[PDB]
């Protein structure tokens, strides 16, 4: 059994330029459990990233929330990079403040 | 509180 | 009504050490405990404020029980490998979820105990709390061992006794958050895509429990099929977020209304883009 991850990149609170917030990367629906998740700032890996405890849904698929403290600006680009046995190349999902 | 019941396969 | 659930994941990793065992516990949508066997010193740990008030016999008892479980699950991984005649080279996973549901009066409504092997159902305790449903020949070996060993009688005693007793306790202790529904903070945003279309996005932020219904209506007509509805996602603060967006033709925005139904709302909300 192999299930590819669903990925959502978003903030804890509505984005306000220069106001502190949390950048989240929610990965869910995957199997097996081994997964690599990185949050990016202008294409570079953010080092202070935490994650929730591995849990799973009623269908046995795993979910994890990866999160980091961040301050949105007008020019800075944020993204989440995910790797899993199901992925040919890592997947990069850009942060859109309107999503 | 978790289950104390042994579930040996 | 309320529920308590435990989730166990046991994963082998040949050439990479002994199997890993992770357990998490929930009351309703609130994670309240965790255990991970990879930790230097594995312990059942709190994840919600209202559980922090449980005494050390609780945490020690839970840690002991989790380690005995991690050990049973490593043996179970070896047994499953023999039952399935699998190679010692592949990584395998057993998952388990069990717990109880109680009604508004606190009486046991239903007990649960389900296990999976490599992401597939393996064996489950039936609602009668006295018999098992085994998914395959391998799981039947387990079922017979569990019938001989009176495992269902033991689980029933747990589900009708301790499980219910403890859930009642957690609900009283966490009454301020577990029994107080946090309504969503709502707003509608508008994003021109081109000179002829625009996205309307209805936000429901900071709500608890996770159960919500966010729908768009155009002139009082449901737009489920045309609505991009993201899966309910954790805000990271024990509350949830959800949004439902619709791409609308420019000039139609005022005809779209977003409808929010949630436990914490006395009456359902109706929102529009307010320019």
């Amino acid at each position: 059994i192999q299930r590819t991850p669903k990925i959502q990149v978003y903030s804890r609170h509505p984005a306000e330029n220069g106001k502190s917030n949390f950048l989240n990367c929610y990965v869910s629906g995957f199997h097996p459990s081994d997964i690599e998740v990185d949050l990016l700032k202008n294409g570079e890996r953010i080092e202070k990233v935490e994650h929730s405890d591995l849990s799973f849904s009623k269908d046995w698929s795993f979910y994890l929330l990866y999160y980091t403290e961040f301050t949105p600006t007008e020019k800075d680009e944020y993204a989440c990079r995910v790797n899993h046995v199901t992925l040919s190349q890592p997947k990069i999902v850009k942060w859109d403040r309107d999503m | 509180l978790s289950s104390p019941v042994t579930k040996s396969f | 009504s309320h529920s308590m659930r435990y989730f166990y994941t046991a994963m082998s990793r040949p050439g990479r050490g002994e199997p890993r065992f992770i357990a998490v516990g929930y009351v309703d949508d609130t994670q309240f405990v965790r255990f991970d066997s990879d930790a230097a010193s594995p312990r059942m740990a709190p994840r919600a404020p209202w559980i922090e008030q449980e005494g050390p016999e609780y945490w020690d008892g839970e840690t002991r029980n989790m380690k005995a479980s991690a050990q049973t699950y490593r043996e179970n991984l070896r047994n499953a490998l023999r039952y399935y005649n699998q190679s010692e080279a592949g990584s395998h996973i057993i998952q388990v979820m069990y717990g109880c549901d109680v009604g508004p009066d606190g009486r046991l409504l239903r007990g649960h105990d389900q296990s999976a092997y490599d992401g597939k159902d393996y064996i489950a305790l039936n609602e009668d709390l006295s018999s098992w449903t085994a998914a395959d020949t391998a799981a039947q070996i387990t079922q017979r061992k569990w019938e001989a060993a009176r495992v269902a009688e033991q689980l029933r005693a747990y589900l009708e006794g301790l499980c219910v007793e403890w859930l009642r306790r957690y609900l009283e202790n966490g009454k301020e958050t577990l029994q107080r529904a946090d309504p969503p903070k709502t707003h509608v945003t508008h994003h021109p895509i081109s000179d002829h279309e625009a996205t309307l996005r209805c936000w429901a932020l900071g709500f608890y429990p996770a159960e919500i219904t966010l729908t768009w209506q155009r002139d009082g007509e449901d737009q489920t099929q045309d609505t991009e509805l993201v899966e309910t996602r954790p805000a990271g603060d024990r509350t949830f977020q959800k949004w439902a967006a619709v791409v609308v033709p420019s000039g139609e925005e005022q005809r779209y209304t977003c409808h929010v139904q949630h436990e914490g709302l006395p009456k359902p909300l109706t929102l529009r883009w307010e320019p």
